[PDB]
């Protein structure tokens, strides 16, 4: 079988709380799946999960993940922690060390002991907390566009067109990469949608708006 | 692919089906397996494609060059010859399966030829990845003293087999009947029972679906 | 294995290379030129396998240079370019390949216009606004495509270049000792000293 | 994981309009080696049921020792066993292909391709395959190994359809398996001439056949072929 | 490894009535990483159209080789090649490289200027010629392709609606592939006129 | 492959089975093994049919460029020349021949040539996959200066149990007489030697 | 070595409108270059209004719907014969075939139903257990010659309104029953021409509120 | 290894070679390689030396055991033993074993167990390396209800040209006569049975 | 992977760790503290497979801190690092053994003095007065071996490793982001926040 498929996904920590941004597209080898894929797995109203690596393994795990989350919450009456809900989901793949999971994942989320938190965790046991996180296939030509023109003190409107131009750079470069872009806010007082944006209509679109893409003839 | 080879009273008949497969994906759906040798010796082709051609327009080229030198019609010992040194000499790397058939001075000949270089004699043949449904049919229906309808019959039926239960063949069926004393007929979709049914819908477009950034003439002219 | 970026912008191509070389666990110099001039308005940078890269890049300038003599003419860069492309498409078939792959960068005096050509070592060419080999395509592009614009100058172009170095040196596992920059004009060849 | 070692080669089979008729030889090839020649690979299971099975002969031998414990298991404290609650062909072939299944996934199998025919007890034609995979599947006419190949094209110009098997009477049914088998015998390099046949009837029921003869041959047209090629005596 | 599927790439040509269409996808990639919007792979030869996918580098080879047996066949021949003789040169030439070949799926189109006929061919990378009456599809989304045709093609098609059918064609198979696609070009080919048009795609 | 040659009292029967295999698949059931490399010179062929095949070729081109010099040459001198080819090449070939002939001077004569390219001249010989089940019947039946029909069915009923026993041999007997009468053609159906 | 796996040729499709949803499939049964069926029914009515199909090895497809029709039933017993939402049954094929995750069930698996808000619903499955809602899905062989067309004539991609310079979108709309099948029947027809492991048959199963029906239809038998 | 059992009028006989090779070493040229398992069933041994040892003496124990509890087991019972260690250990097993036996009731019995596993009853079995070459001289030369002398002669043939051919057989021919008279020995050296 | 030096000088231990994390062509952290305090006079530093440091690191700070508590007592440095090499010891012929090399500074409080330990992966234990892991030591042993002196002060020390960090940085392919450095002595673990 075939779970080694293309993605672009990232999230990064800002004034405002967390963006994340990831594209839609699947593939099996040169074969194109699908387009409509949900790459953001939102584990509960305040936690939010990114898919890349085994489509399966990010679905069924961080799926359980919330099943988890909502057993701590019942039990201490307490919000559970972003640190101690991806210790559980990295503890759990370190378990599987070997076997063959294939997963890297952002688990973001907002508290207030914390404040916004993002952890990469991945499927040889790696659980690191950090800023700025880009994963998949197209995540060099993300980092590009992050690096450049990243501020802690960015605007939640100026913050969701960065990781929205970021995934378009992916998307356009990388084969593997593109379809449609999924927008993502978390503040303290749990996630919000910003919408499924598809990458032909949002490509022109800026194209024409920003003066981007020379290269292209439109 | 499927191909046979039927001898009758008179002469020799071949045939086969007219598919041409890449993977799974069905390349050609009426392609001609059936080769020109010289005007009286025809060949059916299975294996690689392009192999089965251009080792019988190499074979073919100096067949003429020979006929022409001797003064003589060419014989089909002599493309069987020909054939089977050059197969042999690329030690099978030339994919190419064949049945040789025609008629010349010595009378009509019906033989197979393999990659690897070795021949074999027949009064029925059959060759390709549905060769096993041909030869069952073959080996059901034939008997000696065939005459010139009962053995086009015999051979579109050992083609239809390799049709219908081979996955490898399919479309329709190609034919050629060389008699003594007669030109040779080349009978083109001899038989089509594979006809593609009316479409539930027309898929033309109004004009102006398509989304158009430049257009500009080509000159063609010098 | 390394960092060849190439931009042209109104009146230039600017190549940059990078400095370092490395083997194994030891880098033996960080102040290496990855490139030669073809001719005095003509300039290819290259990477790849080790001697490779020098053996082929020394071989295409004796050629270029045994042919302005000839003919007391300058070759314009399209027509070397596809010389060069020749012979690596002759050599991706040989028995031991070159496994070089090279920008060109030059000045057509005819036209007036800069022309930038990326070529593998298969023998893959294609004309381009910028280019890159390797891995640093993956960091840059993005920036390129973003911020490239077709009018810029020398100066904005070389601003343009630290942003790509900037990231590379971010992001890329290999530290490459930073980069030898160089601009190819009407007035020929130049190196841009403090970069 | 597995080698078969002893193996038997192609079980033909097909429907006609009242019942099914089955076929197999009664080889057991040692690789090359026509070892031992009077095998039986047709097993009846009670008077309505017959499991033809090629393959690996230890792995047959196994599975007739599980049938014949299946017959004598559903007579315990059944009453009916010899009528309403006897044994259907269905629920032979169903408990085969669910052991193996269950052998393929121990990676573990009986190296075996089975078909079981058989008529049900509402007169329905029962035609139904399964292999060492654990694949299963249903046609007017079944075969085995090169069976397949050169059997089933012979046997679908008989029944090419459903709607073909109320047309077919045994007498014409029993004469295409038979020429079938000749066939074989012509071109499978691991056949005998050899062979047992069984048919199963919603009239006439179960009627076992042993020691048959592929015959009416043809080889006389061999005389005439001399050489290769261009060879004349 | 495999070279007919680093590059990526796309071409497919249709008949009509009284004449015939060629198009083609406009990427050029190194694997994962686009690299070139602007690699057109139909090239002509005074009438005869031949679009070429697989490997650029042979792709770019190619092209220069019929270009100079072309030329050299017009002085020596004193008119220009006919699509059926240009078949036959590019089988020939193809097979010529029997054990070493070139990675490619040349797709030949054009109008034979004596008769008028409208005529497509197809070749595998050794030279196997595939002659249709309906269309012929080449690169890494060739099954695409072929399903897309084979539903949405019909006999005689006037130029405006050719047109039509074959962009609509090529633009769904590119998007279903994520090695073709970065841009399109159809040509539109007529007894004494030909027009080429570039189509507006999705540039991801 | 099954196949057999023999020295009687008056020359050589040479006897083969008709059985070309593809895998299990029986490509050829009426195939004619023995071929003629000079009017009383013959081989059985086993092994691959195209080497097999390809090697008679040039023997019987060799032999007839030597007859049209040296006059008619002895059965030993076309054993030497399938030798020479099967040695010289034997990592590119697969080819179990045995050369049978009649000469009025040596009368009936038999060389058998293995895989390696070695020359072995004997009464008899045996050879093809089919060979092994018959080492035993053979080596207890045979006798020096038998008559015409006690070869015939020496070589009948050991051809019959090969092809039993053997899955690789199979189809009609064919065999050639050479004497100095000259060169009989003989052929038994399934139907006779299976139930000997 | 003994290899666990095989495949068993075969396509499939679902479609889902507004008030109703389609799963179709081709009822031919192949291993290699043979046809093992020309009709073995892969898609099936599984009770509570869902229907199910698992393409791909069918050993590993029968397994799977076996057990799936199963778990519908132990839902029956253990929740007061309350009805199985499609949604619900979706998740709970994903936890079957990760079950499997480190010996996978070898299919493509494709259910099609109503919501609970009546409305057209059909779930897409990879062989380890990730799944997703669609409109629109083809799976087994030749889903790659189906899918492309169906994004063109169902979702109207790369579809402009005419005269809008590209501007304007082919309006999205819900196509009627009639108008679904259409597509569907000439979608196995282009699949069965260019794909060798696609014919003989085809059966389409219609889910509306009214039940589950029925339609079969004749494809080339070659 | 060449190995047989043959029944006849009066019961059944055990025959075998001595040869125990490794490589192309002759381990042991005087084995014995006919083994009891019960009084009057006992059985041939060829593949592994060690694996058909272990199993012998398995099966050994079971008989034992059964007549202590059930009185004399049938041929059919211990070849059924056999079976059953030889099919559910055929991935760790190379052993190819022949059981012969008498009964009173059944007489002379031969149940031949190839490598897989499977058990196939018989008038006369062979096995063994060696048994290939005599194929065709057992099948043409084995009549039912033969005499004990007629048994012996046809054994002493047979394993002498599997011998001859075979390079995995040789030493002596053991024998062992089964029947009602009782348990008999016997045993042909070289100089006898070689110029047969 | 990478860069973890150790020195012990006269009255302290200093462990030097590089801050990047790399995973393929992307450095996804450059300031990553691959260091855990498993007492208040006892540091163990880190390098190894993914996953496997940080795991094991953290379930040995745990079983030292559950003595701590037990005991209501500082275990030695020795024997921290003898119980660290016994849990590798067994790690090594376990089904899927811990990959993680680890340096342990302590000071020990009844002996006052400070310790060095150095642990690899199959539980090679050594005491040593400077250590490495990796290629760090290929690099910096040679200027230890000369530069280092017993009786040197905490300040001399970190001069000492400066020296070691420029030739690192000098001669090493990857960049690793430069090094946090932590210091242990009498009055137990602080960082250095300038480096
Ligand atoms: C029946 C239908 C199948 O056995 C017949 O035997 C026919 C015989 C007729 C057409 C003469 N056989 C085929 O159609 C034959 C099957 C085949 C495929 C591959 C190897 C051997 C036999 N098909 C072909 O030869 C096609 C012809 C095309 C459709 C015009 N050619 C290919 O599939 C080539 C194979 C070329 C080849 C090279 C070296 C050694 C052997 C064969 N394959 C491709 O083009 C695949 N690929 C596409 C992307 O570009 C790179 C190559
Ligand atoms: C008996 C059968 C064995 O002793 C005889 O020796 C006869 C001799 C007669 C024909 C003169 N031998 C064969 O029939 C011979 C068996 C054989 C096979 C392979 C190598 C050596 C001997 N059969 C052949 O030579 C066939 C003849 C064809 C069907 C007309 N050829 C093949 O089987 C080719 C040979 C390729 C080859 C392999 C190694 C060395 C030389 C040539 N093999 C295939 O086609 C492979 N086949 C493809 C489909 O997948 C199954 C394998
Ligand atoms: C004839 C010889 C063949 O049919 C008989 O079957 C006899 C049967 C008698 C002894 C009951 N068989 C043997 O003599 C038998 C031949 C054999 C060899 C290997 C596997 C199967 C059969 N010989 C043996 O079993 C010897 C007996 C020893 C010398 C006392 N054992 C070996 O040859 C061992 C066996 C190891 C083994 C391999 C595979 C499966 C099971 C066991 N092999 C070696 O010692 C290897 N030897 C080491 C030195 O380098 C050369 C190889
Ligand atoms: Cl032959
Ligand atoms: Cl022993
Ligand atoms: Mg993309
Ligand atoms: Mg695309
Ligand atoms: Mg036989
Ligand atoms: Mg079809």
């Amino acid at each position: 079988i075939k779970i080694a498929t293309g993605a672009t996904t990232l999230a990064f920590r800002f004034q405002g709380g967390i963006i994340v941004a990831v594209d839609s597209r699947a593939t099996a080898g040169n074969w194109v799946a699908s387009q409509t894929v949900k790459k953001v797995i939102e584990i509960n109203p305040f936690l939010l999960g990114t898919m890349a690596g085994g489509a399966a393994d990010c679905q069924f795990w961080e799926t359980w993940l919330g099943s988890q989350c909502r057993l701590h919450e019942l039990r201490e009456k307490e919000r559970i922690s972003v640190a101690a809900a991806s210790k559980i989901l990295s503890n759990l793949v370190y378990q599987y060390k070997g076997a063959g999971l294939s997963m890297g994942t952002m688990i973001c989320g907002y508290t207030r002991k914390e404040g916004p938190t993002i952890y990469y965790v991945d499927s040889d046991g790696t659980r690191l907390k950090g800023d700025i996180f880009c994963v998949g296939s197209g995540q060099t030509f993300a980092y590009g566009v992050l690096d450049s023109n990243y501020k802690w003190d960015l605007s939640v409107e100026d913050a969701l067109y960065l990781g929205k131009r970021s995934i378009l750079a992916a998307a356009h470069r990388d084969a593997y990469s593109g379809g449609s872009v999924n927008l993502y806010h978390v503040t303290e007082d749990g996630w919000i949608y910003h919408g499924n944006h598809d990458v032909g209509e949002l490509f022109w679109k800026v194209k024409e708006e920003e003066g981007s893409f020379n290269n292209v003839i439109g | 692919t499927t191909i046979v080879g039927v001898k009758f009273n008179n002469g020799v008949v071949i045939a086969a089906d007219t598919r041409s497969t890449q993977g799974p994906i069905v390349a050609d759906k009426n392609c001609a397996k059936l080769h020109r040798i010289s005007p009286k010796i025809w060949c059916a082709g299975a294996g690689t494609a392009a192999d089965t051609e251009a080792v019988t327009q190499l074979i073919g080229s100096n067949i003429e060059l020979h006929s022409l030198y001797t003064s003589r019609e060419p014989r089909v010992v002599s493309a069987l010859q020909m054939l089977k040194q050059h197969l042999f000499k690329y030690q099978g790397h030339i994919g190419a399966y064949l049945i040789v058939a025609g008629v010349d001075p010595t009378g009509s000949h019906l033989f197979s030829i393999h990659a690897h270089g070795s021949t074999d004699v027949g009064y029925y043949l059959s060759l390709g990845s549905g060769s096993l449904a041909a030869m069952a049919v073959l080996e059901s229906h034939w008997k000696q003293d065939l005459t010139k309808e009962e053995a086009i019959k015999l051979a579109s039926d050992a083609i239809q087999a390799g049709i219908w239960n081979d996955l490898g063949s399919g479309s329709n069926v190609d034919v050629c009947v060389m008699e003594i004393g007669k030109d040779a007929e080349y009978l083109r979709n001899y038989l089509t029972p594979n006809v593609r049914e009316e479409k539930q819908k027309s898929y033309k477009f109004p004009r102006g679906t398509t989304a158009v950034l430049k257009e500009s003439i080509v000159n063609i002219c010098d | 294995m390394d960092i060849i970026l190439g931009i042209r912008v109104q009146d230039s191509v600017i190549l940059a290379s990078s400095k370092a070389v490395t083997r194994g666990i030891s880098v033996l110099k960080d102040s290496d030129d990855k490139t030669r001039q073809l001719s005095p308005h003509t300039l290819m940078s290259f990477a790849g396998e080790a001697g490779d890269t020098v053996q082929f890049a020394e071989y295409i300038q004796a050629n270029i240079q045994l042919y302005s003599i000839r003919e007391d003419y300058e070759l314009s860069p399209q027509a070397v370019s596809s010389f060069v492309r020749q012979e690596l498409a002759k050599s991706i078939r040989s028995r031991r390949p070159y496994q070089v792959n090279v920008l060109i960068g030059g000045y057509d005096k005819k036209k007036n216009k800069p022309e930038l050509y990326q070529i593998d070592y298969l023998g893959t060419k294609v004309e381009l606004p910028y280019g890159a080999h390797g891995y640093s395509g993956f960091y840059t592009f993005s920036l390129l495509d973003h911020h490239y614009r077709p009018d810029m100058t020398t100066e904005e172009g070389l601003d343009l270049l630290k942003l790509c170095v900037q990231e590379l040196e971010k992001r890329m596992p290999m530290d490459f000792k930073g980069v030898i920059v160089k601009i190819v004009d009407k007035d020929g060849i130049r190196q841009v000293d403090d970069f | 994981t597995q080698q078969p070692i002893v193996t038997g080669t192609s079980v033909i089979s097909m429907k006609y309009d009242n019942g099914v008729i089955i076929a197999a030889d009664n080889l057991g090839s040692y690789g090359s080696l026509l070892r031992f020649n009077g095998v039986e690979r047709l097993i009846p299971v009670g008077d309505n049921t017959v499991v033809g099975i090629s393959g690996d002969i230890s792995d047959m031998q196994h599975i007739e020792r599980l049938l014949k414990d299946l017959v004598t298991e559903n007579a315990y404290d059944n009453p009916l066993a010899d009528a309403e609650e006897a044994l259907e062909p269905s629920y032979i072939f169903e408990y085969l292909a669910t052991v193996m299944y269950q052998r393929r996934s121990k990676m573990n199998p009986l190296w075996n391709a089975i078909i079981v025919a058989g008529v049900q007890s509402n007169g329905d034609q029962f035609l139904r395959y399964v292999n060492l995979l654990g694949v299963t599947y249903s046609s007017p006419t079944l075969a085995t190994g090169f069976g397949a190949h050169m059997a089933n094209p012979l046997l679908r110009k008989v029944v090419d359809r459903e709607s073909d098997i109320p047309k077919t009477t045994v007498q014409v049914a029993e004469e295409a398996i038979v020429n079938a088998m000749r066939v074989l015998y012509y071109r499978d390099a691991r056949s005998s001439r050899n062979f047992s046949l069984a048919i199963i009837d919603k009239n006439t029921g179960l009627t076992f056949k042993k020691n048959l003869q592929v015959e009416n041959m043809k080889w006389d047209f061999a005389k005439d072929i001399k050489g290769y090629g261009t060879q004349k005596i | 490894s495999d070279p007919s599927s680093i590059n990526g790439g796309i071409v497919v040509a249709m008949t009509g009535k009284d004449c015939v269409a060629i198009a083609c996808d406009l990427r050029l990639g190194s694997q994962s990483l686009g690299v070139s919007n602007k690699f057109e792979k139909i090239f002509h030869y005074g009438h005869v159209f031949l679009g070429i996918t697989g490997l650029a580098t042979d792709v770019t080879t190619l092209n220069e080789m019929f270009r100079y047996k072309t030329n050299l066949y017009k002085l020596k021949e004193e008119r220009a090649i006919e699509p059926e003789t240009f078949t036959q040169l590019v089988s020939s030439s193809l097979y010529e490289r029997r054990f070493g070949p070139y990675f490619v799926g040349p797709v030949v189109a054009g109008i034979n200027s004596k008769s008028g006929k409208p005529f497509i061919a197809g070749f595998d990378l050794i030279g196997c010629i595939d002659e249709a009456k309906d269309f012929i599809v080449s690169g890494t989304a060739s099954d695409q392709l072929f399903g897309m045709c084979e539903s949405l093609y019909e006999p005689n098609l006037e130029p405006e609606d050719l047109f039509e059918t074959i962009s609509q064609a090529l633009l769904n198979a590119a998007d279903r592939d994520a090695l073709s696609g970065w841009g399109a070009v159809v040509y539109i080919i007529k007894k004494d006129e030909v027009v080429k048009r570039y189509l507006k795609m999705r540039q991801d | 492959t099954s196949i057999m040659a023999v020295t009687f009292k008056d020359g050589v029967i040479l006897g083969a089975d008709s059985r070309t295999t593809t895998g299990a698949y029986i490509a050829n059931r009426v195939t004619d093994k023995l071929t003629r490399v000079h009017d009383k010179i013959w081989c059985c062929r086993s092994g691959s049919a195209a080497d097999t095949q390809a090697i008679a070729d040039i023997v019987q081109y060799h032999l007839e460029l030597y007859t049209s010099q040296y006059g008619t040459p002895s059965t030993e001198t076309a054993a030497s020349v399938f030798k020479e080819l099967c040695y010289e090449n034997k990592d590119n070939l697969t080819a179990g021949i045995i050369v049978a002939g009649y000469d009025d001077k040596n009368k009936g004569e038999v060389y058998t040539i293995p895989l390696g390219g070695s020359v072995h001249k004997l009464p008899y010989a045996i050879a093809g996959s089919g060979s092994t089940f018959i080492y035993g019947y053979c080596d207890k039946n045979f006798r020096e200066n038998m008559s015409k029909e006690e070869t015939v069915d020496f070589i009948k009923h050991s051809l019959s149990q090969a092809i039993k026993w053997d899955g690789s041999s199979g189809g009609v007997i064919r065999m050639v007489v050479l004497t100095a009468a000259g060169v009989e053609r003989l052929i038994f159906y399934p139907d006779e030697y299976e139930q000997l | 070595q003994f290899n666990p796996y095989g495949d068993n040729g075969g396509t499939i499709l679902g479609i889902a409108g507004e008030d109703f949803a389609v799963l179709a499939g081709d009822t031919r049964n192949i291993t290699d270059y043979s046809i093992n069926s020309r009709y073995e029914p892969k898609v099936f009515d599984c009770g509570d209004n869902i229907v199910m199909s698992a393409n791909g090895f069918a050993a590993d497809g029968d397994a799977l719907v076996k057990r799936f029709k199963n778990s519908v039933k132990w839902y029956h017993f253990d929740h007061n014969d309350k009805k199985l939402s499609i949604n619900s049954a979706a998740r709970n094929i994903q936890h079957l075939l990760y079950g499997k995750r480190f010996f996978p069930y070898y299919v493509h698996t494709i259910i099609a139903g109503l919501d609970e808000d009546g409305k057209g619903a059909v779930y897409s499955f990879d062989p380890v257990g990730s799944y997703e809602r669609e409109q629109c899905r083809a799976g087994g062989a030749a889903a790659s010659l189906i899918m492309p067309f169906l994004d063109n004539q169902v979702n109207f991609k790369n579809q402009y309104e005419p005269g809008t310079n590209g501007k304007v979108k082919k309006p999205l709309k819900y196509l009627s029953v009639e108008e679904v099948i259409k597509l569907v029947r000439d979608s196995f027809t282009s699949a069965t021409e260019r794909h060798i492991q696609v014919g003989d048959g085809l059966e389409i199963l219609i889910v509306t509120k009214d039940g589950v029906r029925k339609e079969f239809y004749e494809l080339k038998r070659d």
